[PDB]
């Protein structure tokens, strides 16, 4: 299996610099083109450059040539992606992905991308960054089921998004459903978490929800009781 | 810089195909068309490459083609998991894309939401706050209308509530907060989430 695992959301301010990295596995890392995609949030694709992580040589978008610097480390098969003097329209999930064929193939790198990313948000804003508040949702019975019962979490009152909610260190997986955000008129985000879960277990079992907010620096794991 | 159709639709079993113009100098002049399948909240997908060839494992129901300026995509037997965002690709000197074609797939049956409302929890209202949390989900077509009550009469203040927003089984999800201080909560009898949808309404209503 091909993998290619980013780092995580940033937020910057306007004028700064962010870097991404991309670190691949189950392949020859040297043997094939890096590209860099972009996606501002309900837009299109844009391509910013490849690498070649053999020797190095670097090919960019004449949108991005003097503001962008792509790299790599060998050693730790990791790519990496630099944009500089950041303004509000470079708010976009950032994407790496990996040429179709290795670079002995006639026209690599111009046939395609087979392996993406999951992807890097980078929020480009002038507002001030708030961290989430995290409220367990005791359990309910009333919807779903048959034997079941749904519990969850609140995240309230966070600025740029995203947020990523996992369940007891994601050991529970089935079940699981985070709704998508809401921009409420304070200008902040809130959304919930919730998972429905056999109403036998809840006197046995302990749920916690692991709320991840990378570009406050904030961790919860909030315990949801009966 | 390739130029694609925004959005089309098919009906389910028939084919569609989504067309990619450049001009001479790119599609014209080489082999190098790709296209990609991006579901929401996913990475693009490779499923077209060298204008007619498929990557192993993608459906022998996508096929691509060429003539003069503009390649095309076709779709054969459309089924309601091809619904998505379609984007075409060509060398031109750099890697140039089209500007996404949203698929989709007519004659799907409405299906009715499901709803669960929760009342603010009591470490909230420790901290001085109160939210009411009405989660929406597996609605067909994307359209609800949400209306909270306090006791019997309408409340509009504090009300926040997404646009629908498409899950992954092609049905829709929306989420609804009602924010309110504990006083108000705690001096009413009760308050309710109230779900209309293609006529049919919903209402989950809870109290202190």
């Amino acid at each position: 299996q091909v993998q290619l695992v980013q780092s995580g959301a940033e937020v910057k301010k306007p004028g700064a610099s962010v870097k991404v990295s991309c670190k691949a596995s189950g392949y020859t890392f040297t043997g094939y083109y890096m590209h860099w995609v972009r996606q501002a949030p309900g837009q299109g694709l844009e391509w910013m450059g490849w690498i070649n992580p053999n020797s190095g040589g670097t090919n960019y978008a004449q949108k991005f040539q003097g503001r962008v610097t792509m790299t790599r480390d060998t050693s730790i098969s990791t790519a990496y992606m630099e944009l500089s003097r950041l303004r509000s329209d470079d708010t976009a999930v950032y994407y790496c992905a990996r040429e179709m064929f290795d670079s002995s193939a006639d026209w690599s790198p111009w046939r395609g991308m087979v392996a993406w990313g999951q992807g890097t948000l980078v929020t480009v804003s002038s507002a001030s960054t708030k961290g989430p508040s995290v409220f367990p949702l005791a359990p309910s019975s009333k919807s779903t089921s048959g034997g079941t019962a749904a519990l969850g979490c609140l995240v309230k009152d966070y600025f740029p998004e995203p947020v990523t909610v996992s369940w007891n260190s994601g050991a529970l997986t089935s079940g699981v459903h985070t709704f998508p955000a809401v921009l409420q008129s304070s200008g902040l985000y809130s959304l919930s978490s919730v998972v429905t879960v056999p109403s036998s277990s809840l006197g046995t079992q302990t749920y916690i929800c692991n709320v991840n907010h990378k570009p406050s620096n904030t961790k919860v794991d909030k315990r949801v009781e009966p | 810089a390739l130029t694609q159709p925004a959005s089309v639709s098919g009906s389910p079993g028939q084919s569609i195909t989504i067309s990619c113009t450049g001009t001479s100098s790119d599609v014209g002049s080489y082999n190098l068309v790709s296209w990609y399948q991006q579901h929401p909240g996913k990475a693009p997908k490779l499923m077209i490459y060298e204008v007619s060839k498929r990557p192993s494992g993608v459906s022998n129901r996508f096929s691509g083609s060429k003539s003069g300026n503009t390649a095309s995509l076709t779709i054969s037997g459309l089924q309601a998991e091809d619904e998505a965002d379609y984007y075409c690709c060509s060398y031109a000197g750099s890697v140039a894309f089209g500007g996404g074609t949203k698929l989709t797939v007519l004659g799907q049956p409405k299906a009715a939401p499901s709803v669960t409302l929760f009342p603010p929890s009591s470490e909230e209202l420790q901290a001085n706050k109160a939210t009411l949390v009405c989660l929406i989900s597996d609605f067909y077509p994307g359209a609800v209308t949400v209306a909270w009550k306090a006791d019997s009469s309408p409340v509009k203040a504090g009300v926040e509530t997404t646009t629908p927003s498409k899950q992954s089984n092609n049905k829709y999800a929306a989420s609804s907060y009602l924010s309110l201080t504990p006083e108000q909560w705690k001096s009413h009898r009760s308050y309710s989430c109230q779900v209309t949808h293609e006529g049919s309404t919903v209402e989950k209503t809870v109290a202190p």
